[PDB]
Order: C-alpha cells, then structure tokens, then sequence
C-alpha cells in the first residue's frame, strides 16, 4: 500500500 | 522485507467466548506522515479476503464492533469480544507502511463443538479400475470432531504406510465437523496376493481405533 | 455494490506467457490504485504489482519484476496483469486488490483467478464407483489436470449428505473422491448416479452406481 503515498 | 509474524498460528475457540490474536512487526509500522498503517484481514473456508481493521484500530463499517484492533510501533493485537460462528476461517495482519507490503502468516481460527465420532466406510477397488492396472481401496471418515484423527491401513494384519493419500474437509459451516477420506492405492497384482483389507481410524472419541474391513472374496 | 472478478486463469507452461483481467463494477474505477495479490498452496498472501490511478505509474516485487506487466485499461473498468517467462513458483490464486485512498488501506479483493504453472498436461478423469439405515456410496475421480472438477449426485437433486473431498496432486495428476449418504431403502432400488465434470478437457461422466 505504501506505493499509493509516494 | 518488514517480517510480519503472528502467534498463535491456530485458534481454538468457544462460541461466545473471546479471543485474540498477535501481530508482531520486525520494525516500526509509523509512517512518516504520522500514521500506522496495520490491517486486519479475515478469509473464510472457500471466500475472498475481508477487511476487518485498518490504521491499527479503525473498524471496516462491514464489520461488528466485537472486533477490535490497538497497538503500536511493531506491537498489535486483534481482539474479538464474543466468537461467533461465522468467524472460522484466515486471519491476516498486514503492514501498508514500508515497501513492499508484506502479509503476516495467518492465524486459523476454528469454532470448538462436541466431541463427534467419525462414521468410516471403506470401499474395495471398483472393477473399472483393476483394468488400468491399479487398485484403490478407499475409506471415508466423515462427520467427526476434533480434527486430529490418525487411520492407519491393514493388509492381512499387516501396517501398510504407502500408496497412501489423505484428503481432509475445511470445517463445516453448517455443524462444525471435519471430514476426511484415505485412498490407498496398490498395483492389480499386490491387491490380488491379500485377502483382508481393514481401515483404522484413532480418535479420542472411542477406547479403541474404529474398524472397517472387506474382505476380496465376499 | 463493490465487485471485483477476476478471469484468465488456468494452465500454463513453464516460460511461457498469459494475461490475467479483473473486471471492476459498482465504483468508478478510474479513480482508484488497483493491485495484484498472489496467495499459495500455504495460503500465504504475496503482493505482486500495482499500479497509480494517475500517470500510470507501476510498482513489482523482486519476485516479479521483469516478467509482469501491469496495466489497465479504465475505458472497460478492467485491471490486468500481463505474465511472462512464467515458473512453478507463480503457481498461486491471483486476486485483485483495490486501494482505498480515503480509507489509507487496500479494501475489497476479488474472488481470484487460478494460475497453475507446469509443463504436465491436460488429462481427463477416471471415474470409479464406490459401491459397499443409511447407506453411504461415493465416486473416486482419479488421474486429472488440471483442477478443477466438479462432481453432483443425481444432477443435483441428490444435495443433503454430500461430500467431496479437496483434490490430491499425486504425479502431477489429481485424484479426489465425493461421498453422499441416502436412506439404505432407496439404494439400490432407485438409482444413484455421480456426474463429474472436468472443463478443462471437455468431458462429462456419469457414473451409476450398482450394488456389487
């Protein structure tokens, strides 16, 4: 999921 | 990799009766945007993945309030207030924190009922199949409970411990048993030289194994 | 309602290619990051891509990169995932996964799509009778590939007292077997029939089973 807040 | 470990990997429980279970982090799930981003997931026997928790603690609007989720830095805990039926299945932590996202190794929640003795059968190799040059000798077990059941097959009085395969059932939704069926499987020619084909089944719910035999010639 | 459905499975060779879709209904797709998650015979979960509602920016664990492509095409609300040089390791259920934004976690998955990796081939079943209040009968479905089967009684009709055991992979065949139980004075006066049916090979069995 952490690359969807980048 | 951030390593997701959970503990207990399997759950027996009472219907009405709480529980919980553990999800340890190998680093701290704070984000630097000041958030936690750990979930909670379900997967019942034969579904899709269900969002129970997310950011710790937050509750899927899907979900009843009997579920809930605290923790933080690598330390979460899920807690179910009152198990009900419909919890048996998966459940995952998972972290949205660090790239990649990473799964924790599941928790199998199972629901505890009556003891239940399993109603074997045993079936001799079909006469179909001897043609093929093969011949299973199959026994079921079905209905039973708990799951831990060891069968054991006899040829003429003898311990036969290969051509073996066991298939076991999920737990039932419907009443909570466990099923599971033993195939032994033998060349034509090996099943021919024996008379006495006997399935035995260990289970806590008899003094003595439970037995099904045939003999190959009635 | 939210639906996710998965298609494209099914089996592959090894190093060869297959695209996977997952078509998306009850929101507006394009606005959401969609991803691909793999779980195994352990029933171990694997993220494996995603890809950004804007700019079409893609992400790929070290397991996959390389060989996947993720992609999608919001005109037809579908995800993809384009797989090549594809191994035994990447034999998994392949689900897809929307990202919810608003929420800060993935939320609904869909119900999967099997991929079986193997050189072994598409092998029709063999379908025995099991024949000895209640009487329990079954059928033993033997030397198949790939998964799945399925298997009624009677057509269907016959649904009360039945089981059919998770297939075994016994040299890269699968053997299962399917138990039904009926009242001892309806067997074998009126007739019990098992019906396998195994799509990949386009065969269907019906089975009767006599008395011995």
């Amino acid at each position: 999921d952490a690359e969807f807040r980048h | 990799y951030v390593v997701m470990t959970q503990t207990p990997l399997t759950l027996s429980v009472t219907i009405g009766q709480p529980a919980s279970i553990s999800c340890k982090s190998s680093q701290s799930l704070l984000d630097s945007d000041g958030k936690t981003y750990l979930n909670w997931l379900l997967q019942r026997p034969g579904q899709s993945p269900k969002r129970l928790i997310y950011l710790v603690s937050k509750l899927d609007s899907g979900v009843p309030d009997r579920f809930t989720g605290s923790g933080s830095g690598t330390d979460f805990t899920l807690k179910i207030s009152r198990i009900e039926a419909e919890d048996l299945g998966l459940y995952y932590c998972w972290q949205g924190t660090h790239f990649p996202r990473t799964f924790g190794g599941g928790t199998k929640l199972e629901i505890k009922r009556a003891d239940a003795a399993p109603t074997v059968s045993i079936f001799p190799p079909s006469s179909e199949q001897l043609t093929s040059g093969g011949a299973s000798v199959v026994c079921f077990l079905n209905n039973f409970y708990p799951k831990d059941i060891n069968v054991k097959w006899k040829i003429d009085g003898s311990e036969r411990q290969n051509g073996v395969l066991n298939s076991w059932t999920d737990q039932d939704s419907k009443d909570s048993t466990y099923s599971m069926s033993s195939t032994l499987t033998l060349t034509k020619d090996e099943y021919e030289r024996h008379n006495s084909y006997t399935c035995e089944a260990t289970h806590k719910t008899s003094t003595s194994p439970i037995v099904k035999s045939f003999n190959r010639n009635e | 309602e939210v639906k996710l459905v998965e298609s494209g499975g099914g089996l592959v060779k090894p190093g060869a290619s297959l695209k996977l879709s997952c078509a998306a209904s009850g929101f507006t797709f394009s606005n959401y990051g969609m991803s691909w998650v793999r779980q195994n015979s352990d029933k171990r979960l694997e993220w494996v891509a995603s890809i950004r509602s804007g700019g079409g920016r893609t992400y790929y664990s070290d397991n996959v990169k390389g060989r996947f492509t993720i992609s999608r095409e919001n005109a037809k609300n579908t995800l993809y995932l384009q797989m090549s040089s594809l191994k035994s390791e990447d034999t998994a259920l392949y689900y897809c996964v929307r990202y919810d934004h608003y929420s800060g976690s993935s939320d609904y998955w869909g119900q999967g799509t099997t991929v079986t990796v193997s050189s072994a081939k598409t092998t029709p079943p063999s379908v025995y009778p099991l024949a000895p209040s209640m009487v329990t009968l079954g059928c033993l479905v033997k030397g198949y590939f790939p998964e799945p089967v399925t298997v009624t009684w009677n057509s269907g009709s016959l649904s009360s007292g039945v089981h059919t055991f998770p297939a075994v992979l016994q040299s890269d065949l699968y053997t299962l077997s399917s138990s039904v139980t009926v009242p001892s004075s309806t067997w074998p006066s009126e007739t019990v029939t098992c019906n396998v049916a195994h799509p990949a090979s386009s065969t269907k069995v019906d089975k009767k089973i006599v008395p011995r």
